[PDB]
């Protein structure tokens, strides 16, 4: 798996590819991948942690 | 050290951004014009599909049958250079 | 469909091996 | 691969072939057709070896098995060890093209 | 004749095949400096068909 | 009597040199590729065949794509 | 050390897009203030540990 | 003027890798065939 | 092509929804009313991912701040280093 | 390959086209690396050396920065006599970076690459030493890397042996284009840029001829002029 | 290890010389590293 | 989508304070540090 090859490579392209056209439909959840990734309680977190290091700084 | 870990973390978030970059930008040239991107769909993703089924005729159990050179003239693939490779010596 | 002919004629029968034909029982 | 299934196949091929290496030579045969020939006490009608051919061609069959394997790996990996220069749809593709372009690139001279 | 019995080792026939859409393809090699190299070019494209970031998403996608 | 002194060096068509130089001036796209895939080849392998200075008609050639 | 660079498998300080709309993000650039900001210093720790000795 | 000349020897190797160290084993090899070839010509 | 061990091998051993996408794209690619809708929802989407990197970038910029904190400090110990 | 280089909103680069403009723009860079030479006679306003380094400041490739380097090595070797496009459009970051590099002690290639454009550049010397030693960050990398390129990749004496117990004959690839540079360097006449930094480096560089007897015949006119 | 005929002002003596001009300057690159 | 348009606001005003307030600490060290390494250098 360190390295690619040729099949890897146009599955890779193929199903980066479907999932654009997957999502016009809207026949996918795709919100998994979606909180997964925002987390906006780690957002917030990282807010206080900003404001933190303001207030360590200052 | 934590620094190495630390510029893993880093590359690999930058990785995530530039995937949502890409992600965006192709909404944002479906939004632009929607009309040479879907039949370039149309086409590249059909081009994928041949190229993922390029590779169906050479497994383990599909070779040692004899449902590959038996009447298959539609495939076009083998069995038109049985005149050239024994005129080269391959055999 | 090229297939490869079932030749009944040659082959001896294992369940019962007695109503073959004479020259093929030995 | 599963080597445990393909003793089973070669008990099975040589089970043939150990029946077919036990039949008479001295086999003829009668068609319900030759009523129409007349043989005669010497004639020797041209339908008697209808089934000691065909008792023969299983048997060398089953012998040539593995030689035309060897021209069968001769055929396919001739065939199929480049699989980029007479396909199109695989030498149409932008990866296997920006490939066979880039595998020809010419080492850099220094000043 | 020459030839073997078929009740030969030798008989899986698919060995050595090694199909050209299994080929490794030459990719961008990442190179390191030291510890302390941030301004440097870090990884090297000679005769590449794959960009970094598109073989970066592939080990974004798969480790 | 008039089959036996045929020279051998021009008896396979013509060289493929003069070949591939058609094969860029006609219209066949398989063709052109093929040629260019074959000056590919032999810009790595010898490059002072296919150089600018032996052959002047070689320049419009390749602009044209 | 050694006279070439380590090869490595993984990523190193991958790119920054650009094509970005900036009047939604307004970013990146202070992203590239902290990346020149991280070069600046890291210059003059590399040229403060190579003058610690010489 | 035209002169029928030999075409260098061009290494088409039956299988087509894409590595640089699977390439390089087998044109030293051709080389060290081609070199011994023609050095007893000059 | 001869079958030989064709009938030993028999012996021993005994999608549909992306071409549905397919179909589906190639009748919106007929009328010009439909890809106005498209690219509607294609514009929320891309807004969907605007809110998608920003976090992204925002995360960025918090995790390139104690790298830059250690060096700081690393900094700071060359103000005595230097001194004596 | 400009706007690419600089962020400008024109022609904003598909990322599903990336791939076809990757690898075209290497097969230009090969071209103007090759014709780089004849183009010596270089303009005020030169498209060419205006483009590439905007190039050499944003690219993050080993070889596209050894070729940028070449290409505008090799393009100023008759440069000028009173004034050229080298002496303005350098904006004080591109300078600032191609010295930046001889901290990479590890590789080797980009420290050749680096001390040839450099070599190409100090050639004039009359307003590139003092453009050279100006900035308070560009004049102070040389008061330390320029003597330990000399003694790099030579197998010196070393003394923690001599200390703990209880000569290579030879030179470098960069030890040469060194020497020569700053043979060169040493020519700045009438006290100006150079002859003031190279007296407070000859008592470093006197500590390494100490130890190395190829460094003897090297250094020729650097020691005559002190 | 495939050959060729084709037409050039050069002869057989020179194309000679001319592989050799290429073949050592390929084997001194190859060999070097 | 309100939670992560409120954190993503006022976010900015901290980024664009924490950043220039580094770069004026960064600053008054460096005009420092240099000062020190022209009075080693003397």
């Amino acid at each position: 798996y360190n390295n690619v090859t040729l099949k890897n490579l146009t599955a890779f392209q193929l199903l980066s590819q479907r999932e654009n056209i997957c999502e016009l439909l809207n026949l996918v959840e795709s919100t998994e991948r979606h909180n997964s990734i925002i987390n906006p309680e780690r957002q917030r977190m990282s807010l206080e942690e900003m404001k933190k290091m303001l207030d360590a700084l200052k | 050290a934590e620094d190495t870990a630390k510029l893993r973390e880093i590359t690999k978030l930058a990785l995530q951004l530039n995937s949502s970059a890409q992600k965006y930008q192709f909404f944002h040239e479906l939004s632009l014009h929607p009309r040479e991107t879907l039949t370039h769909y149309l086409w590249s993703s059909k081009q994928n599909e041949l190229v993922l089924q390029g590779d169906q005729y050479f497994n383990e159990d599909a070779a040692r049958t004899s449902d590959i050179y038996s009447n298959n003239n539609n495939d076009r693939s083998l069995m038109g250079n049985i005149s050239l490779l024994y005129s080269q010596g391959r055999l | 469909k090229k297939e490869f002919p079932v030749n009944l004629t040659i082959k001896k029968n294992v369940y019962d091996s007695a109503q073959d034909f004479n020259a093929l029982q030995d | 691969g599963d080597p445990d299934t393909e003793i089973r196949i070669s008990a099975r091929i040589s089970n043939r072939i150990n029946e077919l290496e036990r039949l008479p030579a001295n086999l003829g045969t009668y068609s319900l057709d030759d009523c129409l020939e007349f043989i005669t006490k010497d004639d020797l009608s041209s339908r008697m070896d209808t089934f000691k051919i065909k008792a023969l061609v299983e048997l060398k069959s089953l012998k040539l098995l593995t030689k035309q394997k060897s021209i069968r790996q001769k055929l396919i990996n001739n065939v199929a060890s480049q699989a980029h220069h007479n396909i199109p749809y695989l030498r149409d593709s932008p990866f296997t093209a920006a490939a066979q372009r880039s595998v020809q690139i010419r080492s850099k001279v220094i000043v | 004749s020459n030839i073997p019995d078929p009740t030969l080792p030798p008989t899986e026939m698919m060995t050595r095949f090694l199909h050209p859409n299994w080929y490794a393809l030459p990719t961008t090699v990442w190179l390191k400096y030291g510890n302390y190299n941030s301004w440097a070019p870090s990884f090297n494209e000679n005769g590449t068909v794959v960009d970094s970031t598109t073989r970066g998403l592939i080990w974004l996608e798969r480790i | 009597n008039v089959f036996q002194s045929l020279p051998k060096e021009t008896a396979r068509g013509v060289d493929d040199l003069t070949r591939m130089e058609m094969a860029l001036l006609s219209g066949i796209p398989e063709e052109i590729k093929w040629s260019l895939k074959k000056y590919l080849t032999y810009s790595n392998k010898a490059p002072y065949m296919i150089s600018l200075r032996t052959l002047p008609d070689l320049l419009p050639l390749f602009k044209t794509f | 050390t050694q006279t070439n660079p380590v090869p490595v498998t993984y990523p190193t300080d991958a790119y920054i897009p650009t094509y970005l709309p900036d009047d939604k993000v307004s970013n990146l650039a202070d992203l590239k203030k902290l990346i020149e900001m991280d070069s600046r210093l890291d210059l003059y720790l590399t040229r403060r540990r190579l003058d610690t000795s010489i | 003027p035209l002169n029928w000349v030999q075409g260098p020897a061009i290494f088409h190797m039956l299988t087509s890798p894409y590595t640089q160290d699977e390439i390089i084993n087998h044109e030293m090899n051709f080389l060290k065939g081609r070199l011994l070839e023609l050095q007893e010509i000059t | 092509s001869l079958p030989i061990e064709d009938n030993y091998i028999r012996e021993v051993v005994g999608s549909k929804l992306m071409e549905c996408v397919n179909d589906a794209v190639q009748t919106l690619l007929q009328g010009d009313d439909k890809l106005g809708k498209v690219s509607d929802k294609s514009r929320e989407i891309s807004e969907k991912y605007i809110e998608e990197s920003q976090a992204i970038i925002q995360e960025l910029v918090k995790l390139t701040m104690e790298k830059l904190e250690s060096k700081f400090t690393k900094l700071c110990d060359l103000e005595t280093q230097l001194e004596m | 390959f400009q706007c690419v280089a600089t962020g400008d909103n024109k022609w904003q680069l598909y990322e599903g086209n990336a791939t076809f403009f990757n690898e075209l723009t290497h097969y230009t860079l090969d071209l103007m690396e090759a014709i780089s030479s004849y183009i010596a006679p270089a303009m005020k306003d030169d498209h060419y050396f205006q483009t590439l380094v905007s190039i050499l400041n944003y690219t993050k490739d080993r070889y596209m920065v050894i070729s940028i380097l070449r290409s505008l090595s090799r393009l100023l070797v008759r440069s000028k006599a009173n004034e050229e496009s080298a002496a303005d459009n350098l904006d004080h970051k591109t300078l600032s970076l191609i010295v930046s590099f001889l901290l990479l002690e590890c590789d080797s290639e980009l420290i050749i690459a680096s001390l040839d454009f450099l070599y190409q550049y100090i050639l004039p010397g009359s307003q590139r030493i003092t453009e050279l030693f100006k900035s308070k960050e560009c004049s102070l990398i040389l008061e330390a890397t320029l003597p330990n390129l000399l003694s790099y990749n030579i197998a010196t004496p070393d003394y923690h042996l001599l200390q703990k117990h209880k000569f290579p004959q030879e030179l470098s690839d960069v030890s040469k284009v060194a020497c020569t540079f700053l043979c060169l360097l040493s020519n700045d006449t009438d006290d100006g840029a150079g002859s003031a930094f190279c007296q407070r480096i000859r008592p470093l560089v006197l500590h390494k001829l100490a130890d190395i007897p190829p460094l003897t015949l090297a250094l020729s006119e650097y020691m005559e002029n002190t | 290890a495939v050959f060729d005929l084709m037409t050039s002002p050069f002869t057989q003596e020179e194309v000679l010389i001319k592989e050799i001009d290429f073949l050592k300057n390929k084997l001194l690159d190859l060999q070097s590293l």
